[PDB]
DNA sequence: AAAACGCGGGGGACAGCGCGTACGTGCGTTTAAGCGGTGCTAGAGCTGTCTACGACCAATTGAGCGGCCTCGGCACCGGGATTCTGAT
DNA sequence: ATCAGAATCCCGGTGCCGAGGCCGCTCAATTGGTCGTAGACAGCTCTAGCACCGCTTAAACGCACGTACGCGCTGTCCCCCGCGTTTTAACCG
C-alpha cells in the first residue's frame, strides 16, 4: 500500500485516482499523489485540531458544525483561507461593536 | 418592569450569535424559492436539501450583508442601519449589477 | 456508489483526538472540505504545468501548487511533511 | 429568385413554385456553387479532399 | 406575495448579524436584495439541471451554481 | 518562429465590422488575451460540466451550458442562436 | 480551411487542436470547437463594434485602450461581462 | 497616460522583490503590467473611499473611510 | 528616502482625483502606501513563486498575469 | 410557536449654528526623471542525445462500501440556583 | 447606594437516533513486466534589461496664506423599541 509505505494516513492511490480522472495533465508523477495526499491529510490534521479544541472549550465532546465553524473563522489565517466558503449551520463569531453597548 | 429601548436587541443579538440553527421560516422559504424557480422554468423541481442548501446559502448572504451594513452605518456614526446603508454595503461589494 | 474520504477522517481523529468523533453532517463537510482543496491545489498544479509547457502534474507542481494556495503560517511545515513523505517514499 | 424562374417561367402560375416550396426549403444546406461542388463530391466519395 | 420572508425573520438575521437597530425600510429593501439574490442562484442551478436534462436540482447542482458566484458552501456534498 | 496569437482572425472581424478602422500591435495584444481569457473561461466550465456529469467528452451542448452560464444575458440568447447556426451547419456537411 | 468552410473567421482547426492539447478531456466533439469559435467570434464582433463606434463618437480613426475601456464600461452587458477586469493603459468612465 | 511614477515604483518592486528573492530580475514588461494593476486598485479603491465620505457626509476622504472600504473587500 | 516614499503625494492626488475624490487627508497618504505595499506583497509573491517554479531567474510579464489573475483582477495587454 | 397590530415611550436623527484645525492653493525652488546614450553579460530560449520515468496490460489480493445492529451521548424538561438591571 | 423581577444558567433525569463497530464480498488495488517518449542534461547563439550618465525640464518639496468644511454641541420631533394582546401559518405525525 502506498500509503503504508509513504507513511501517510490518507489514501494515496485515491488521489491518484482522483488526478486520473479530473484530467489535469497528460501524465502524473509518481510522487505528486503522495505529496498531495500529506497536504490533505495535514490540513485536515490541523482543522480538526481547532475542531477539537473548540469542542473541549465547550466542555462538549463531539465535532458539529458550530464547531468547525469557530475553528475555521477564530483563527485568523482560515477564516480568509476559507472566507469565501460558508460552512453549513455554523453561526458567526461573537462579535459586538463597541459603541454598540449600553453606556 | 418596563425595559429601557436597546438591552434586549443585544440580548437578541447574544442569543442568535450563540444559536446555529436556521432562522428564515423554512416553508416560506419554500414557497418563495418554489415561485422563483417557476418564471425560470415551467414544470420545475426541487428536492428538499436542495432547498435547504438554498436556504443556507441565503442566510449566509444576508448575515454578511448585514455585518457590511451595521459596520457602514457605525462608521457613518450611526447605530440604525438604513436602505442607503445596505445599497453602499452592496455597491462597494460589487454585486448592484 | 458513493466515494468519500470517510475512514481517513476517522483515522486522523482517532489517532490525533481519541476521546472525540465526528459526526455525520461534520463528516460532509469535512469531505466537501477535502474535495475542495484537492480541486483547488490540483487545477493549481494543472495550471502551472500548462504555464510551464509541462505535461506531467510532479511532486514540484505540487510542491508550487501548495506553496501558492497557502499563504502564511501554512505551506512551510506542510512543505516539510510533504517532501518528508516524498522522500522516504523513494526511500522505501 | 434565379432558380425559381429557371423553373416556374409563368410567375403567375404559383402552383409550381408552390410544389418547389419543400425543394428549395431542404436546398438551403448549401449556398454557395464551390460548396455545391464540394456536395456532389462528398456523394462522389472518390477518397477526395 | 413577497411577504413570506417576514419582518420579524429579517430582524433575527440582523441581530444574528450585530445589528442593534433596523430602520423599517431596511425589510422591504432587505428582501428586494434576497429576491435578487435568488435569481442569481437559481439561473445556474437551472441551469445545470437542464444540462443533467433532469427536472428536479440536485444538491450538486445546488453546490455547483453557488461554487460559481465564489461562494462555496461546504456540507451538502462535495 | 512561429506565435500563439489571434492576429489575422481579429484583424478579419474587425475589416469586416469596420473596413476602415484597424487595429495595431498593442491592441491587437489585448483582443489576443481577452479572447484567450472568455475562451479558456468557456472550456474550462465545459470541462468541469463533463465532469460533473461524469461524461468524458466534450460538445456543442457542454458549451451550450458553459456560454449559458457565463455570458451575463441579452448576449447570451445571440451567443447561443450563433453557435447553433454554426453546428447545425457543421454538422449538415 | 475548417473556418473558411464554416464562414466564421476563426480557427475551428486550432481550436480543437488547443483543446486536444489542453487537458480539457480525452476526447472532443466535432461541433464543441464549432460552437466555440462561433461564439469567440460573436464576442469580439460585439466589443469591436462598439470600440468603433467610441472611436467615432471621439472622431478617431484608430481604437486606443481608452476607446476599448470606455466600451466595455459603459456597456452594461459587458461592464458585467468583465467587472473584475482591468484593460491596460485604460482609463476611468 | 500614466500616474504612479515610473521609476519610484520599479525601485519600490525591487526592494518588495528582495525580500522574496535574491537576484531577482525583474522585465520591463513585467514593471508595466505591475504598475497598471496598481493603478487599476488603487482608483478603485479610492472611488470606495469617496463612496464612503459621501456617505457619511463628508467631502474629503479619511483613513476610516479607506479602511471601511477595505474591510467591505475582504483582503482586510 | 525609502522608495516606499517614492509614490509621491502628487500620485496619491492624482489616483484620488481620477476615482473621484474631491478632497485628501493628510492622513490618507501613508495609508494608500500601505495598501499598495501589501497587494506589491501579495502579487509579488505569487510571480516570484512562478519563476522559481519555472526554474527561471527573470520575473516575467506573464507570470505577473497570472498572479493578478488569481487575485481576481485579469490584466488584459501583457499575455503571450 | 410564531406572526401581526397597537399603544406609549425613550432615545436618537436630523438639522442648524460656531469655531478652528486642516485643507487646497499659489510661489518658485530643488529634485529626479524620461528618454536618449554608453559598454556589459546573465541567462534566457532553443536544439539534440539518451536515460529513467511513467502509461497500459494481466494477475493477484486486501482495503472500502453498504448493510446491519448497539448503546453512548445529546437534546429535552422541570426545577433549582445565577445573574447582571433599572428604579427610586 | 439598594434589592426586586425577569432572563440566564447549573445540575441531572429520561428517550431517541445516529456513531461507530462489525461482517461480507466488490472492486480496484498492488506487483510484475514491457514499451514508448517526455524531460534532464549538455551545449550553443543571441536577447534584452541590468548598472549608470546626459540634459532638459516637468514635477515634487517646502513654505505661507485664506477659508470651506470637520467636528462638536444643542434642540426638536419623527420613528422606531418593547412589550401585551390577538390573529395566523405552520407544526410534523
Amino acid at each position: 500500500t502506498r500509503s503504508s509505505r509513504a507513511g501517510l494516513q490518507f489514501p494515496v492511490g485515491r488521489v491518484h485516482r482522483l488526478l486520473r480522472k479530473g484530467n489535469y495533465a497528460e501524465r502524473v508523477g509518481a510522487g505528486a499523489p503522495v505529496y498531495l495526499a500529506a497536504v490533505l491529510e495535514y490540513l485536515t490534521a490541523e482543522i480538526l485540531e481547532l475542531a477539537g479544541n473548540a469542542a473541549r472549550d465547550n466542555k462538549k465532546t463531539r465535532i458539529i458544525p458550530r464547531h468547525l465553524q469557530l475553528a475555521v473563522r477564530n483563527d485568523e489565517e482560515l477564516n480568509k483561507l476559507l472566507g469565501r466558503v460558508t460552512i453549513a449551520q455554523g453561526g458567526v463569531l461573537p462579535n459586538i461593536q463597541s459603541v454598540l453597548l449600553p453606556k | 418592569h418596563r425595559y429601557r429601548p436597546g438591552t434586549v436587541a443585544l440580548r437578541e443579538i447574544r442569543r442568535y450569535q450563540k444559536s446555529t440553527e436556521l432562522l428564515i421560516r423554512k416553508l416560506p422559504f419554500q414557497r418563495l424559492v418554489r415561485e422563483i424557480a417557476q418564471d425560470f422554468k415551467t414544470d420545475l423541481r426541487f428536492q428538499s436539501s436542495a432547498v435547504m442548501a438554498l436556504q443556507e446559502a441565503s442566510e449566509a448572504y444576508l448575515v454578511a450583508l448585514f455585518e457590511d451594513t451595521n459596520l457602514c452605518a457605525i462608521h457613518a456614526k450611526r447605530v440604525t442601519i438604513m436602505p442607503k446603508d445596505i445599497q453602499l454595503a452592496r455597491r462597494i461589494r460589487g454585486e448592484r449589477a | 456508489r458513493k466515494e468519500s474520504y470517510a475512514i481517513y477522517v476517522y483515522k486522523v481523529l482517532k489517532q490525533v483526538h481519541p476521546d472525540t468523533g465526528i459526526s455525520s453532517k461534520a463528516m460532509s463537510i469535512m469531505n466537501s472540505f477535502v474535495n475542495d482543496v484537492f480541486e483547488r491545489i490540483a487545477g493549481e498544479a494543472s495550471r502551472l504545468a500548462h504555464y510551464n509547457k509541462r505535461s506531467t502534474i510532479t511532486s514540484r507542481e505540487i510542491q508550487t501548487a501548495v506553496r501558492l494556495l497557502l499563504p502564511g503560517e501554512l505551506a512551510k511545515h506542510a512543505v516539510s511533511e510533504g517532501t518528508k513523505a516524498v522522500t522516504k517514499y523513494t526511500s522505501a | 429568385g434565379e432558380i425559381l424562374e429557371h423553373i416556374c417561367y409563368d410567375v403567375n402560375d404559383w402552383q409550381m413554385l408552390e410544389m418547389l416550396k419543400p425543394c428549395v426549403e431542404d436546398g438551403f444546406v448549401i449556398q454557395d456553387r464551390e460548396t455545391a461542388l464540394d456536395f456532389i463530391g462528398r456523394r462522389g466519395t472518390a477518397l477526395g479532399i | 406575495n413577497i411577504q413570506g420572508i417576514t419582518k420579524p425573520a429579517i430582524r433575527r438575521l440582523a441581530r444574528r448579524g450585530g445589528v442593534k437597530r433596523i430602520s423599517g425600510l431596511i425589510y422591504e429593501e432587505t428582501r428586494g436584495v434576497l429576491k435578487v439574490f435568488l435569481e442569481n442562484v437559481i439561473r445556474d442551478a437551472v441551469t445545470y439541471t437542464e444540462h443533467a436534462k433532469r427536472k428536479t436540482v440536485t444538491a450538486m447542482d445546488v453546490v455547483y451554481a453557488l461554487k460559481r458566484q465564489g461562494r462555496t458552501l461546504y456540507g451538502f456534498g462535495g
